[PDB]
RNA sequence: CGGAGAGGUA
């Protein structure tokens, strides 16, 4: 990642998972293996802190990056410096926004202890934490497009009645 | 031969075995 | 160019996906209108305002989503997105 | 004894010849027992009448084509292999199909002697080109069942007849399955779903009806040993 | 779409349903006397029950539900007994075999919740596998047996095809299958012989509907004579109408081919009941198809001993070199080691020679059915080379087969690698579930949210790779890297116009589209490259493999990632550098690898040298740094 | 079962490995096993080879190491004379097979013979070399692995699986010994203190159902006592009958009854069934079995089971606990059963729900019907009542009064769902049971009693079932070698008393040293007609069967003999269990967990992983939040399904408070902002 | 080719519980499914008598032993359900047995009324040494096929009743052997040999006309369309 | 019905 870039770690990751199922005759296409990668790869460490409130060797993520950045440049700017980051899938989990879903993960007392200190607030938004508090889940049959459909007769048919 | 001698009341359970039996089962509780 | 569908698998669920665009929008779609006949039903005793009974003659004791996807594949319904 | 159910006989017509026969509680173990009885009489116990052998002018050796006709000789075996003739007398009849010049011969074409009848007055034999002519003598007797080709007892009999296979039965195809039905504290039970498929000479129904003489025949045989004895009774009605 | 569910599972899970249906028919006149009577079982209370479960679906469970479609809902029938009877098809899909394994029940109740049972989950919409888009509910086991002995022509048989002698007219010509299927109820034709039929129902081949009607089509009606066998005929007879005829000897492959074009082409329910239908046909003809085992069927090589006796002169040769000292004990494992793999394939090709083309064990084996022949040549030639406990193969090695029965050393030293095979299966399928767990976890909000995001970022495909001399090899894994995408850009060849427009699904027409049009190298949208702000865009995914058309807005695609990617961790094994399971962890967690094996940071000549612990590997930098 | 309890080496207790913690190393097969510990016959689950059986010979020596006979072979001389070497002293020296060709005179045939050279590196080597050998060719194999004919022909892995499984067969309600056995099954019985083995010679003076009196050599009497329809640990009856007369004479060490599975002293763990080897229409697909109707009505495998159910009336603080017969707030027909003291008479079938034991609690009228009633899912007569009462001075725990106790025992047939299984691992659950008219049924009539698919056997290299059915059908059948001029050449090393059997001749196969191939095909060639002079069963071993089902004969012949298959402990009647409502948790208000007490099954987590997958988002709420822990929303949820309204909305999940609750008790102000 | 010979069945006596039955000239092909329809039909659907239910003096349940005998209670009802009873009664009705004193006890022992008879004497059912009385009391009732334990609660009935498996079958064992004559004059026939063994209840000769007249209702049924 | 331990099924 730090010779080549991202698109490339990217490429290798997949090729890498894709040989190995190979080797045992299973068939995964590769998108899946994709998502995954993704995923690892969505975060940006912070080299230099700047104007922004980003302490330096913190990973944070791109779009809080970017906008941040966008921001100070619009109103005084001084940008802050990222290396695109490799992140392992128990990492990416632990840091997620939501100290519940990083805490029913794994590591509970220091998941909850770091949210304490940092008195972070959970945005019920994630599918896991709307099934732990028993709320649809946005996803599937839960998508505010789809939970607000309106069924009725239409006019010929309820004449029809 | 057969099953065995050393139980008296032995059905005669006839046996395809080729080699001797050099030694008895010990008593599995034992 | 298939036998009678029977059961669970009546109506065919593709000539139900062409009314809708994806299977979580049918999903929703009989959900609704199957919710829709139950109030009817339990309003048929009590005074009958605007649940309106079910449009194709239901069988003869055809649960209300069957009968909400009978409808739904003869297009007497109508839906829209939010 | 008594059976306290008493199968039901209902039939769904699906095409003009074409039928769907459905029994219904039948004791948990005769879905099989009749089904399979009346499958096989069905198929050959039915008396019926089909073509045994033909003969066609000009070909005696070669059996690869006929002069003056487009179709090789097989595809006309075939052709009249499938025509649906039903006779009375039991001797084997004697029928001519003749034609000449261009156009096509048909299966009303061929002169009926009294007796056989064509079910299918059209049936595309053969077509005609160039001046040709057809003369082909056929030979019906009735039988039973599906009797393959019988080569000739006497070869210097006849030289241009030549046999072919014969579907006397009536009845083209049959299959059965079994299910089970019932919710009495028992869901064990049977039900027979016949599917006959017939000729034009007969309806799916007179021919099941047939069948069912012939088996009632059989087993009234086999229950002459004893007549008084003791049985299961579906009752009359 | 159906399940068999025991009258007293259901009795109790529809309990509440029974009791209103009760009350309503007057047969309880309070909901107190309709409770009663549930738990005393009056004959009635069945009467209503059928009723009650009537086109309710039921979602059946299997522990450990590995992927998605360990969950299916069936439409629930009363058997009698005390055994949920599973559908055979789905038994792949649930994993599930009939040697003591259970299964959970769950009943949904809101309308909304059997709305999903019905048409979300019922287990005829779900045949295509959501990992790779292989069809799941296709035959396998016996209806493969089935159907591989049904379609096949075997030379020589019974009511075979013969032309004119010169004396009588052409035999074995059929007018119509059903007068086929009345001369072989005769016993005067063989359901696995070539005859000529005049078929009337089954639309022809390609080339024989270009060469013989032309026009337009075939026109349903119209006849055509078929060359075949009367099972081809039979099996045809089960596919669609409009499928073209397929004769086919039905090995594994070509029934998947079936089941795959039909999915492609056909709708959902059609596809459904065709596997029904040859379910059936394959249960029927599997037990007519005489497939047993007897030590008579296992037959042996004929001449073992001087294969045996050959290589184990060699044995004694490199046995006496290494007592001379010409070597060390492991040149001389070595040698033994590859003179007795030798042996064993050359046994291994002995037997395959031997045996006969409709050995029953043959027979199930080329099927495809299951089973491979190396157990084959483990039963009846030899199972050669064990393993030590720590790994290396046993030099003796083992001599005798299954059937000649093992002696004891020969018995102790296969037990001696059997139990490390089943030690590490249940080691591997603990660790898989704490993968998968992982996995699910890290893209568990990964979700398709815009239909698409009109971005132009995409990533390049291999795609069959042009050959050095000048051809198009097709690229072997290409199944699973371009199919199910959407092309980013536009295909253009050798300046001629735009072969595959720019936003297309890029299946099997398009591929081949491309491959013919002579490009090697196509753009695809990529979930890596989407440009949603929450989640993918529904083009940049692609194809949905389970439906077989583009994912919807409401996808949860991470998790479906999440299993497809962990449901197959017991397949894979557990086998310095890691190559299995543990591969995988250190992938996904990017911690070190196994050997941090130096990667070039710059172009340019290197200067190695060579020596001992270490090298001296130096690029120059042809940059100029 | 016991007796292989009785010699197991666990090697995870206090002090040892945890089952956790322990690797792979530990788990496996190591080469000084041979003749100490079974390289078969361990558990299938996480107990992989932290759970061994000590071998047939071995023993342990003062310190405890285990030790292994050999027979010392002195000069090329295989002599007498025993020595019990172990493990460290087994390495040193070089260790021969015992079916290694010893000719008799103390020599060995071919001088290259397989030897465990020093860490259990097999080779060649000469007679001078070879220091000692084993004493049998089964030395290596535990008791229950001993048991397995034709061993040498199953792979490790289906020949452990066979092992575990003779320790799970539940006795039949009759017992049949095999035709085909190995011969470790007398010992096996006679070792395991299920048989009343006679202490001394004597002769029987009276034999009845419940006692045998021998009459010693002396004027002694000693009476045995049976110990009739008895509970096992695992519910299944102890029932132990006398298979001598009157007038007999015994010798010490003979077997004067028999046991719970045993047949004339001899372990009997199933049945001899006739078996086809067909796939027959998918009902045995995927190792699913297909049963006649004749094992059924026949009670060829009808095992009997006893359930024990107590319950105590404690003396309590309050005081004044008692088993009375008058139930409060009762029906007089309910309590029709019930004796003078309030306990079942005898012999009463209590159906499922019915009272045992009328109980009140006294809480010191204050007084519950807390009464012992036949449990979820139990049936069958009452056999036996147990009661001890304070007033006759027993020895009862602390603070009680009375402690009556209940037996139910009920009959169960082989159905659909039960787990049959022979000895070389072929398990398999019932898939369906054809009445006997429609059964593939012999040349002669006789039909089939199961039917096993082809597909099982050659992929699972456990070839030795097919075998043991071979040789089953020569048992069973009889044969006759004629050795009219000279013996037959494949016969030659058969010995005699086994050139001439007569039907239902058990014959037995020890585990290493059996039946070759060559032998199996001759007495096969030679088997004796039936009752007229037609063989139904040809060379090959495959009889022409006819399709009871349709009439044709199969097309092709049909693998066909008697195969001995066991009814394992896992039926169907136990596994079946269904909840609509019924007890919650306390804690939190999820359903309770067990087929025990009601219970409900778990949608574990990676169940919902599937259902998020699918997109089914409200079936997913309603399971976790209307079923579970809403209590208004299930309360709310069986009103309306009783009634027609529809089904009511989800509220919050109780183990969500929870989990508020118990974080806010950590120390963290959680909190549920708007 | 229109074979003119209707089928004719006669029958061979082997012995008296065995007998064969030839029946030709069946058309080609229909012999197994004869043969087949009525092997199925005598080994399901042929009535017969049966013991329903026993009481011995001396036991509530059917899980002990009666003083004075080898055979436990259970190997009891195991040898009695090898009896082969033929009742005419279409009522239960109720057969004992009496012995008192050492000796055998075989069904040979066992008083039947009027009517029914026991087929096979001298099997038998218990010994008894010195000082054991058995006086079991046996309820014969006509039946078919097969039909589980009767519940006692089910059916009112007394504590010491124990309710037995019937298994009312009077056939024992059925074949068939079809001969086939196939000529190139293809005047083709089946000849079927059916081979009925009934247990001494009721001669082959009687299970035949059962399975006879079941199937000429079944198909007579079959027989309404015209 | 909460905990600990043991055994077992897939
Ligand atoms: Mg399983
Ligand atoms: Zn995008």
């Amino acid at each position: 990642l730090r010779v080549q870039g991202p698109r490339e770690v990217q490429i290798h990751l997949v090729r890498e998972v894709q040989e190995v199922y190979r080797a045992q005759g299973v068939s995964i296409h590769d998108k899946h293996i994709e998502v995954i990668v993704r995923q690892m790869l969505r975060r940006v460490t912070i080299i230099d802190s700047g104007s922004t409130e980003f302490l330096p060797g913190s990973l944070i993520d791109r779009a809080e990056f970017e906008a941040e950045n966008r921001r100070v440049v619009a109103e005084g700017g001084e940008p802050a410096a990222g290396r695109p980051v490799l992140m392992g899938i128990t990492k990416a989990s632990l840091a997620t926004d939501s100290w519940l879903s990083a805490a029913s993960f794994q590591e509970t007392t220091r998941v909850l202890t770091d949210a304490a200190i940092n008195c972070r607030s959970d945005k019920l938004n994630g599918l896991k934490e709307n099934v732990i508090i028993g709320k649809l889940i946005p996803a599937g049959t839960g998508i505010n497009r789809y939970r607000n459909i309106a069924v009725q007769p239409t006019e010929e048919a309820r004449a029809a009645a | 031969s057969s099953s065995n001698n050393s139980v008296p009341g032995a059905p005669n359970r006839v046996s395809f075995a080729k080699l001797r039996e050099p030694l008895e089962v010990p008593g599995l509780l034992d | 160019g298939y036998d009678t569908p029977l059961g669970i698998t009546n109506p065919p669920i593709d000539e139900l996906l062409d009314r809708v665009s994806s299977k979580y929008a049918l999903v929703i779609y009989a959900a609704k209108r199957a919710r829709q006949i139950n109030d009817y039903y339990n309003q048929l005793g009590e005074g009958i305002l605007e649940y309106v009974g079910p449009l194709v003659e239901p069988g003869l004791q055809e649960k209300p989503l069957s009968i909400a996807l009978r409808e739904i594949h003869a297009d007497l319904l109508e839906h829209t997105e939010g | 004894m008594l059976i306290s159910q008493r199968p039901t006989l209902s039939e769904d017509v699906l095409t003009d010849n074409r039928s769907q026969f459905v029994i219904e509680p039948l004791e948990p173990g005769f879905g099989y027992t009749l089904g399979n009885s009346l499958r096989r009489t069905l198929l050959s116990s039915i008396p019926g009448a089909a073509v045994t052998s033909i003969r066609i002018d000009g070909v005696l050796h070669e059996f690869t084509t006929v002069p003056g006709v487009k179709e090789d000789v097989t595809e006309i075996i075939l052709n009249l292999k499938s025509l649906v003739v039903s006779s009375e007398e039991d001797e084997p009849v004697t029928m001519y199909l003749r034609k000449q010049g261009p156009g096509e011969v048909t299966a009303g074409d061929i002169v009926p002697p009294a007796g056989v009848t064509v079910h299918n007055p059209g049936m595309h034999i053969a077509t005609l080109n160039d001046k040709g002519k057809l003369e082909v003598e056929l030979v019906v007797e009735r039988g039973r069942g599906y009797v393959p080709a019988v080569q000739n007892r006497a070869s210097g009999a006849e030289i241009g007849r030549i046999p072919v296979d014969s579907i006397y039965s009536p009845v083209l195809k049959v299959t059965y399955k079994v299910d089970a039905t019932r919710v009495e504290q028992r869901t064990d039970f049977d039900k027979l779903i016949l599917d006959v498929e017939t000729k034009n000479s007969i309806s799916p129904r007179d021919a099941l009806a047939s069948a069912g003489k012939t088996l009632v025949e059989l087993f009234g045989l086999a229950r002459e040993l004893n007549v008084e004895a003791e049985g299961i009774e579906i009752g009359p009605s | 779409h159906q399940c068999g569910l025991p009258k007293l599972m259901a009795l109790e899970l529809f309990k509440p349903f029974v009791m209103k249906r009760l009350v309503d028919l007057n047969h309880a006149q309070n909901i107190k006397s309709a409770k009663r009577m549930v738990e005393r079982q009056r004959p009635q209370v069945w009467d209503v029950l059928e009723e009650v479960i009537a086109e309710h679906p039921v979602l059946l469970n299997r522990a450990p539900t590995l992927h998605r479609l360990g969950i299916q809902a069936f439409e629930p029938m009363l058997v009698e007994g005390k055994a949920i009877q599973l559908h055979p098809l789905v038994c792949e899909a649930f994993n599930a075999d009939f040697d003591g394994d259970q299964m959970a029940v769950h009943l949904p109740l809101s309308a909304e919740a059997q709305a999903e049972a019905r048409i979300l989950m019922l287990s005829s919409n779900n045949i295509l596998s959501p990992a790779s888009g292989r069809p799941l509910a296709m035959p396998r086991l016996d209806m493969v047996t089935g159907l591989y002995y049904l379609t096949t022509e075997v030379p020589g048989d019974t009511g075979e095809y013969q032309p004119a002698s010169g004396d009588h007219p052409e035999t074995g010509v059929y007018s119509s299958p059903a007068e086929a299927i009345m001369a072989a109820d005769r016993g005067v034709l063989s359901v696995r012989a070539k005859i000529k039929v005049r078929l009337t129902q089954l639309r022809p081949p390609v080339e024989i509907e270009a060469e013989l009607f032309g026009h337009s089509g075939w026109q349903p009606g119209d006849a055509w004579m078929a060359e075949t066998t009367l099972g081809r005929v039979m099996f045809n007879e089960l596919l669609p109408l409009g499928y073209p005829f397929v004769n086919k000897q039905m090995h594994k492959k070509v029934q998947a081919a079936i089941i795959n074009d039909l999915a492609e082409r056909y709708p959902m329910i059609v596809v459904a009941q065709t596997v029904d239908k040859l379910k059936d046909a394959g249960f029927y003809w599997a037990t007519r198809s005489g497939v047993t085992v007897s030590m008579a069927d296992v037959l042996v090589p004929p001449r073992k001993k001087e294969i045996l006796d050959h290589y184990e002169e060699r044995a004694d040769k490199v046995e006496k070199q290494f007592q001379r000292g010409a070597l060390n004990h492991d040149e001389r494992n070595e040698a033994l080691v590859e003179i007795w793999k030798e042996a064993t394939d050359e046994v291994g090709q002995a037997l395959r020679e031997h045996y006969p083309d409709d050995n029953p064990i043959i027979t199930i084996v080329d099927s495809g059915a299951t089973g491979n022949f190396t157990q084959t040549r483990t039963l009846a030639g030899m199972k050669g080379l064990v393993t030590n406990p720590k790994g290396e193969f046993i030099p003796r090695p083992v001599k005798s087969s299954f059937r000649e029965g093992l002696t004891v050393l020969e018995y102790f030293i296969n037990t001696h690698g059997a139990r490390k095979g089943l030690a590490d299966t249940a080691l591997r399928t603990a660790d898989s579930g704490y993968l998968t767990r992982r996995l699910v976890d890290v893209s568990q909000d990964v979700i398709v949210r815009e239909h698409d995001c009109q971005t132009e970022r995409g990533i390049v495909v291999e795609l069959a790779e042009r050959a050095p001399d000048g051809t198009l090899i097709r690229d072997p894994y290409i199944e699973t890297s371009a199919y199910a995408r959407t092309l980013g850009t536009d295909a253009v060849d050798e300046a001629g116009n735009v072969i595959v427009e720019r936003g297309q699904d890029l299946g099997d027409p398009e591929i081949d589209a491309l491959l013919a049009a002579g490009i090697t190298q196509v753009k695809v949208r990529s979930v890596l490259t989407c440009a949603t702000s929450t989640g993918v865009c529904a083009t940049c995914y692609g194809r949905s493999m389970a439906t077989g058309k583009l994912v919807d807005i409401g996808e949860a695609v991470g998790i479906v990632a999440a299993q497809s990617i962990g449901e197959p961790g017991t397949q894979l094994t557990m086998r310095d550098i890691t190559g299995g399971l543990p591969r995988v962890q250190e992938l996904f967690e990017a911690r070190v690898p196994r050997g941090k094996a130096p990667i070039a940071d710059v172009t340019g000549r290197v200067r190695l040298e060579d020596g001992e612990r270490f090298y001296k590997i130096t690029i120059v930098p042809d940059d100029g740094g | 079962s016991g007796l292989t309890h009785k010699r197991r080496l666990s090697a995870l207790g206090p002090g040892g490995l945890s089952r956790e913690r322990a690797g792979l190393e530990v788990r496996d097969v190591h080469p000084s096993h041979y003749g100490r510990m079974c390289p078969i016959e361990t558990p299938e689950g996480p107990n992989i080879g932290l759970i061994g059986s000590l071998s047939v010979y071995a023993r342990v020596n003062p310190f405890g190491f285990i030790e292994t006979p050999y027979r010392k072979v002195v000069d090329g001389v295989v002599s007498d004379e025993i020595v019990y070497l172990t493990a460290d002293e087994e390495d040193r020296h070089v260790v021969a097979q015992a079916n290694s060709p010893i000719d008799a005179d103390g020599r060995f045939v071919e001088p290259r013979v397989l030897v465990r050279r020093k860490a259990g590196e097999v080779e060649y080597v000469p007679s001078s070399e070879v220091d000692y050998m084993d004493v049998s060719p089964r030395q290596m194999v535990s008791v229950a692995t001993a048991m397995i004919p034709f061993l040498e022909h199953d792979d490790a892995n289906r020949a452990l699986m066979g092992a575990n499984m003779q320790r799970q067969a539940v006795p039949l309600v009759r017992s049949e010994a095999p035709l085909v056995g190995t011969g470790m099954e007398l010992r096996a019985a006679i070792d395991a203190g299920d048989v009343v083995v006679a202490e001394e010679s004597g002769v029987i003076e009276e034999v009845s159902a419940d006692y045998i009196t021998v009459m010693h050599d002396n004027g002694t009497r000693r009476t045995y006592r049976m110990r009739k329809f008895a509970r096992s640990n695992h519910g299944t009856c102890a029932n132990q009958c006398p298979i001598v007369d009157a007038g007999d004479r015994v010798e010490a060490g003979q077997v004067i009854a028999d046991g719970p599975c045993t047949d004339d002293g001899e372990m009997a763990l199933g049945k001899n069934l006739l078996v086809a080897i067909m796939p027959w229409e998918g009902h045995n697909y995927e190792d699913a079995i297909i049963l006649s109707n004749r094992l059924v009505e026949e009670d060829v495998l009808t095992s009997i089971h006893i359930e024990e159910h107590e319950i105590d009336a404690r003396d309590t603080k309050l005081g004044a606990e008692e088993i009375t017969r008058d139930i409060p707030n009762i029906s007089d027909e309910v309590l029709a059963d019930l004796d003078e003291r309030g306990i079942v008479r005898i012999g009463a079938e209590v159906r499922d729900g019915d009272i045992l034991v009328g109980k009140v609690t006294p809480k010191g009228r204050e007084v519950r019907d807390t009464s012992l009633k036949v449990p979820h899912g139990e049936s069958g007569k009452v056999i036996g009542i147990r009661v001890f009462s304070r007033e006759d001075e027993d020895e009862l725990p602390a603070g009680v009064n009375e402690l009556v106790r209940v037996y139910v025992a009920q009959k169960r047939k082989i159905s659909d769902g039960d787990k049959l299984a022979g000895r070389h691992g072929n398990k398999g659950v019932i898939g369906k049971i054809l009445p006997v008219e429609d059964m593939p049924f012999l040349a002669d009539g006789t039909p089939v009693d199961i039917i096993l698919n082809t597909h099982g056997v050659p992929r699972r290299m456990n070839i030795g079932q097919i075998l043991e059915t071979h040789l089953g059908w020569c048992a069973h059948s009889g044969w006759k070698v004629d050795a009219a001029k000279g013996v037959p050449d494949w016969a030659a090393r058969l010995p005699d008393e086994l050139l001439e059997a007569q039907p239902n001749a058990i014959v037995s196969t020890p585990v290493f040293d059996g039946a070759q191939e060559a032998e199996l095909q001759g007495l096969l060639s030679c088997t004796l007609p039936n009752r007229d002079g037609d063989v139904l069963v040809d060379a090959d071993g495959k009889a022409m069967l006819f399709d009871g089902r349709s009439g044709e004969p199969f097309p092709y012949p049909v693998t066909v003999g008697y195969m001995y298959i066991m009814k394992l402990h896992h039926l169907v009647d136990d596994k079946i269990h269904a909840r609509s409502t019924g007890p919650y948790s306390m804690i939190t208000q999820q359903p309770l967990g067990g087929k025990a007490q009601f219970g409900g099954q778990r949608f574990g987590e990676m169940e919902c992983w599937a259902m998020q997958a699918y997109g089914a988002a409200y079936t997913l709420q309603e399971l976790l939040t209307i079923k579970s822990d809403d209590t208004v929303g299930r309360v709310k949820v069986y009103e309306a399904i009783v009634k027609g309204e529809n089904i009511p909305e989800p509220g919050i999940p109780e183990s969500f408070k929870v989990l508020l609750k118990e974080l806010q008790s950590l120390c963290l102000n959680v909190e549920v902002l708007s």
